[PDB]
RNA sequence: GUAGUCAUAUGCUUGUCUCAAAGAUUAAGCCAUGCAUGUCUAAGUAUAAGCAAUUUAUACAGUGAAACUGCGAAUGGCUCAUUAAAUCAGUUAUCGUUUAUUUGAUAGUUCCUUUACUACAUGGUAUAACUGUGGUAAUUCUAGA
RNA sequence: AUUCAUAAUAACUUUUCGAAUCGCAUGGCCUUGUGCUGGCGAUGGUUCAUUCAAAUUUCUGCCCUAUCAACUUUCGAUGGUAGGAUAGUGGCCUACCAUGGUUUCAACGGGUAACGGGAAUAAGGGUUCGAUUCCGGAGAGGGAGCCUGAGAAACGGCUACCACAUCCAAGGAAGGCAGCAGGCGCGCAAAUUACCCAAUCCUAAUUCAGGGAGGUAGUGACAAUAAAUAACGAUACAGGGCCCAUUCGGGUCUUGUAAUUGGAAUGAGUACAAUGUAAAUACCUUAACGAGGUUGGA
């Protein structure tokens, strides 16, 4: 192909986008940056479709390029239309102070969770790799494309890290091992939270997992899904739709209108 | 407005001129872009700027930019390129300003003048005022005139309609040109027409006309070239130019175009082994003076004349105004307009008479020195307005006349005319010194007899003679002339010594240039004529033998310099014959040298400087030994020059070079 | 047979209402006429009132002219014309290959001259742009100051 | 899984590396000039992976055909190897040789103008989608070579060559819009060279550049739809009716006013802002203000 892509289509900008149809034509295409395109919502859609403070395209243009700073990621000062906040982000709105979880749903839509001032201090991280570097130093990274300096030497590469933001500190952490509660950030499962049942490798090139939840449902997902929201049954952050646990279209009906 | 006027002016065959005169942007550039757009014959016209090529070629409307400076010639030339409705647009400074602008602003084209400085030429500018001032023909749109009138243009205005322009060729082709009778059926017809008139469209008819097997096969010659395509293009036509023409007689009826400008010697020798069609361009510029064409045609003659133009209609005011402007106007040598005219009789009179005379307009006024004008240009070969302007502004410009008996206002004409141009301070005054010795010759003063002419009625009579007494009577006089044994004793007798002799025969005459200098002051013009002379005498063989024609050089008559010479060759500009011949300096230098004189050194060209200088090879022929490029070869003529000089001194040479 | 043709067939022609289609289809007939990827400051370059437009930073205000920049201008968009080929589909990580983009991170060992290291009160240039001098049927022209 | 790293390690590499940044933030520190204080970013570099990628790459699948039997090896048909290219994998080649091996499961091979093909519901049914190909290779006179660069087999960079193919003061000095429209043509076949970048998308340098995206129209049975547009009623006056199959019988009985009533029927203009082309935003939707004239048979 000529060269690298650099635009987006309404029709084929992701479903999680809970996007337009009818719309325009295209749709902010996600900025090169910790997250990867299909996982991630770029700004001017958490503003504008999202938290709808914006509207029109221009809207944004002003909140983001104003001299005032309105939007935070992760304790930082954000500033393009297109931003890829991902999954287990913190965002808050400066001129309201407003902090959300970036998180998908149970039908794995993005949803903004209200965060207290609280939680909005640790954000949880998930570990992509772990090695030795540079003169003998150990360096461990997370999904958030976050790197490492002299980490606690107890981790395994598979592990999920609690994050001080405001002291860009760990702690507790939490491998994925038999019996622990976790999150699954893609698939046909996602936005589910259950109990870890136990690890098969299979080498060959994909390993699988298993799990349990609130009312005992059997899942089946590959590792590079799950997301270890917590160790031993107690999960780490407030889960949107109440707990990450989906219906039957009929629990659903049920639940509503009560058929 | 003057849109529709063009339209008739196209429709009657005429052309006009139009006057710009004004601020040089204001009028000038503006209005000329607006008449372009405005002024469509066809859509606008080819407009061609005038600030010799374009004669074949015709162009509806023209500008000529006269604001800094006018040459005269362009202009007449320009005018005769012009077609039917177009427009000759003159480009002048401000009207009021005209006659004395010309001092700072001056006239650039001055190089009639050649001052260091540009100058007015009022007398020119007031002659023009007076031709344009006549009558309503030129439309003068000054600057500063809100509206200027035009009489004619659409509605009514003023312009007589001509009838619309659309026999006497016919009349000529084979016609009167039926060379058939009791006389010669072959002889020479000799036709003689101003310009345009149709003299080569006539002698492209006699070429076809008849027809190789038929009527019969022609020829055609002619001197520096003249534009032979259209007699062809009316055209069996082969052209082999007179002298390589002197080969073998293969035809029937031979034409020459403007003979008159070829040599009388070999012109005649041709003449005899066929039957002819004399061509002559006459009252115009560049064209012959019609006093020679009497003596030349004498020399014979049918000689017929075609009046009216093939590109205008008669009557055109343009061109009759060019004609006015220039005095295109011949009549003094048959008859003068007057009681008195044709011979000048009675006793003659030698008077000088200044510029000044060409304001005032009375007794001595703008008709004394233009029956001056037309007697010297009626008797030279060629005619030019140069001459003209030199006459009227030039500083530096004296005449005197010989006349016939004076009296009342109006009297005889005059018998002669000499017109000294002083020089110094284009050619006694820029060859001496390029073609001499002394490096200063260009300084002192000295005034040139550019002409002298007596009516031919009058001849022989020793007025020539008491021109030029009258010159010296009341540092030196000049001449250069086409070198005869004749001539120069004339002027010999006359008092001048013989300075120079130059290489080439001269085109038109066929003999090779001499000057001579008449030495008025001692202090260092009688030196600079002797040091020549000298020189001259040295070179003698040298130039005898490079003649080709190597022709003795009497003259008018029965080393350190040539260092210095030999340097400027090697070190500066001067050209190979100036310090060459057989043996000036630059041979003088090859017998001395022990360089590669021979093969390679001596002085000239091919073996770079023996080849030429010694052998005589051609340029063409060293080039390829030497392996030139050709211009290249003067550059190791020049090179070798240097280096021989070099290797006989070079602490000399290297002085030299430097001062 | 039946007429009809709920056959057309096109062949005749009339309030208010719109989810609203129209030289790929022929030849992958191209450029009439119309037309055309450049650009910004917290930010890199502007005149001690000849970019200069104010106005009085004031040793460098804006303010911009112009340039320098520095960027994209490998993007598409129309085009099978091919192509019986992995084309393409899945279906491969690439111990076999390259990688702007984006972050993240981030870098004490440069002498050690035999520290006038000079001494960094951070170098040198070079140039435009710029004033101008031009040229030429005439350039995205170009000359030379 | 490693000869993996990331180690070193020496050497030895015309070889790097390494903010002569600018920006505000200069008030705290001591000093008192000082020394700082740099704050903070802008402006860099560094390598790594950081998506960016591609780029390979196994592993299923184009039409028919055995009347395809056989195929493929001079340098590749294979292996294997030396190198060299390749940016970097590769017979890709330099060699150098291995003879390879493909194949009736038809292989060699042939023949199918072949450019080329995603959603989801759903007892049953209901239905439907993405939107004229999701997907996805090869053209931008011919040829050539070259171009950018992170990054082109660079279409729309060149050149130069060819060709066309053009302006001309003679001289030189053009020019390839299947990214549009347009006229020819073609000639089967279809709307102004609309409005805006209003979105929503685009690019993009620190803003609000620019977006031939997109949008908006119109045109436009286009396919069209819709299917709703003079009747409601006052009176008189009354001939007798008027129909039948009718032949005569029968049926019985309003029917004409080219008579006199009905509401301030209604249509069409006028602010009317506007979902509204922030401008289409008066054209919508209002609102109102006003406001009825085929046949046959003499």
């Amino acid at each position: 192909a000529r060269g690298p892509k650099k635009h987006l289509k309404r029709i084929n900008a992701p479903k999680s986008w809970m996007l337009n149809k009818l719309g325009g034509i295209w749709a902010t295409r996600p900025s090169q940056g910790p997250h990867k395109l299909r996982e991630s919502l770029p700004l001017s859609v958490l503003l504008k479709e999202r938290l709808n403070y914006a509207l029109n395209g221009r809207d944004v243009t002003l909140i983001l390029n104003d001299k005032e700073q309105n939007v935070f990621v992760d304790g930082k000062v954000r500033r393009d239309k297109g931003y890829p906040t991902g999954l287990m982000d913190v965002v808050r709105i400066e001129k309201t102070d407003q902090s959300f979880r970036i998180l998908y749903d149970t039908k794995g839509r993005f949803v903004l969770k209200s965060l207290s001032k609280e939680e909005a201090k640790y954000k949880l991280l998930k570990v992509t790799a772990k090695a030795i570097g540079p003169n003998q130093i150990p360096y461990i990274v997370t999904h958030d494309s976050r790197t490492i300096r002299f980490p606690n030497p107890e981790i395994k590469i598979g592990d999920t890290l609690k994050y001080d933001l405001v002291n860009n500190k760990i702690e507790n952490f939490a491998h994925l091992e038999s019996g622990n509660v976790c999150y699954i950030q893609q698939g046909n499962n996602i936005g589910r939270v259950g109990i870890i049942q136990h690890i098969e490798k299979h080498q060959g090139s994909f390993d699988i997992c298993h799990v349990k939840d609130a009312k005992g449902n059997a899942f089946a997902t590959r590792l590079g899904n799950i997301f270890v929201l917590g160790q031993g049954k107690k999960s780490w952050i407030e889960l949107p739709s109440g707990d990450g646990v989906r219906e039957t279209i009929l629990e659903e009906r049920k639940r509503k209108f009560s058929y | 407005r003057i849109p529709t006027l063009i339209r008739n002016g196209l429709q009657t065959k005429k052309r006009s001129f139009f006057v710009v005169v004004g601020d040089h942007a204001k009028e000038a550039i503006v209005h000329l872009y607006y008449i372009m757009s405005s002024m469509d014959v066809r859509q606008n016209k080819s407009v061609l700027w005038a600030y010799d090529k374009i004669l074949g070629n015709t162009y509806g409307m023209c500008i000529l930019q006269d604001f800094e400076a006018i040459t005269p010639n362009i202009l007449a030339r320009t005018i005769e390129t012009v077609e039917g409705g177009g427009l000759v647009v003159l480009l002048l400074k401000g009207m009021t300003s005209l006659k004395q602008l010309y001092t700072m602003t001056m006239d650039v084209h001055a190089r009639y003048r050649t001052e260091a400085h540009d100058d007015v030429i009022a007398r020119f500018n007031e002659r023009f005022l007076l031709s344009l001032g006549s009558c309503e023909s030129c439309l003068v749109i000054d600057d500063e005139l809100n509206v200027l009138p035009i009489s004619g243009g659409k509605g009514v205005k003023p312009l007589p309609p001509p009838d619309e322009d659309e026999v006497d060729q016919a009349k000529a082709l084979l016609t009167f040109v039926d060379a058939i009778a009791e006389k010669t059926l072959r002889n020479t017809v000799t036709l003689t027409a101003a310009r345009g008139r149709g003299k080569s469209a006539a002698m492209g008819v006699a070429i076809a006309a008849a027809v190789a097997y038929g009527y019969s096969n022609i020829f055609i010659t002619s001197p520096s070239p003249e534009n032979l395509k259209t007699l062809f293009e009316f055209v069996t036509i082969q052209y082999i130019r007179p002298q390589d023409a002197h080969v073998l007689g293969q035809a029937e009826l031979v034409v020459i175009d403007e003979a008159a400008a070829i040599p009388l010697p070999l012109v005649k020798k041709l003449m005899g082994p066929y039957l002819v069609f004399m061509a002559s361009t006459i009252s115009g510029y560049e064209g012959t003076g019609r006093s020679l064409s009497l003596k030349l045609i004498k020399q014979l003659l049918k000689e017929i004349t075609l009046s009216e133009p093939i590109r205008y209609a008669q009557g055109d005011n343009v061109e009759k105004w060019l004609n006015t402007l220039l005095c295109l106007d011949a009549t003094l040598p048959r008859s003068k307009i007057s009681t008195t005219g044709c011979p000048d009789p009675s006793q003659c009179e030698l008077l000088h008479v200044n510029r000044d005379t060409l304001f005032s307009f009375h007794p001595v006024s703008e008709k004394f020195l233009q029956q001056m004008v037309a007697l010297y240009v009626a008797s030279h070969y060629k005619n030019s307005p140069n001459d003209l302007q030199l006459m009227s502004d030039a500083p530096a410009h004296e005449l005197f006349v010989l006349t016939g008996p004076i009296q009342e206002g109006r009297l005889p004409e005059p018998l002669c005319v000499i017109q000294v141009s002083l020089e110094g301070k284009d050619l006694i005054p820029w060859l001496v010194s390029q073609q001499f010795q002394d490096d200063e010759f260009a300084s002192l003063s000295g005034a040139r007899i550019v002409r002298i002419a007596t009516n031919p009625d009058y001849m022989s009579m020793g007025y020539g003679s008491k021109a030029l007494q009258l010159l010296v009577d009341y540092d030196y006089v000049g001449v250069s002339y086409g070198l005869t044994q004749q001539l120069h004793k004339f002027w010999k007798r006359a008092q001048f010594v013989p300075v120079y002799l130059r290489q080439t025969a001269n085109d038109l005459t066929g003999e090779h240039t001499c000057v001579m200098i008449r030495p008025l002051q001692d202090g260092n013009d009688p030196s600079w004529l002797g040091a020549f002379a000298a020189d001259f005498h040295k070179r003698f063989l040298s130039l005898l033998s490079y003649k080709f024609r190597e022709f003795p050089s009497i003259l008018a008559l029965t080393t350190p310099f040539d260092h210095k010479r030999l340097e400027s060759y090697a070190n500066g500009l001067l050209d190979y014959h100036v310090v060459l011949d057989l043996m000036p300096t630059i041979a003088q230098l090859y017998f001395t040298g022990r360089l590669r004189e021979a093969v390679k050194l001596s002085g000239l060209q091919q073996a770079i400087l023996l080849a030429l200088g010694l052998q005589r090879k051609d340029i063409d022929t060293l080039a390829t030994e030497l392996n030139l490029p050709g211009s290249q070869v003067l550059a190791i003529f020049m090179k070798i020059m240097r280096k021989v000089t070099q290797h006989f001194g070079a602490l000399v040479s290297g002085a030299i070079a430097a001062e």
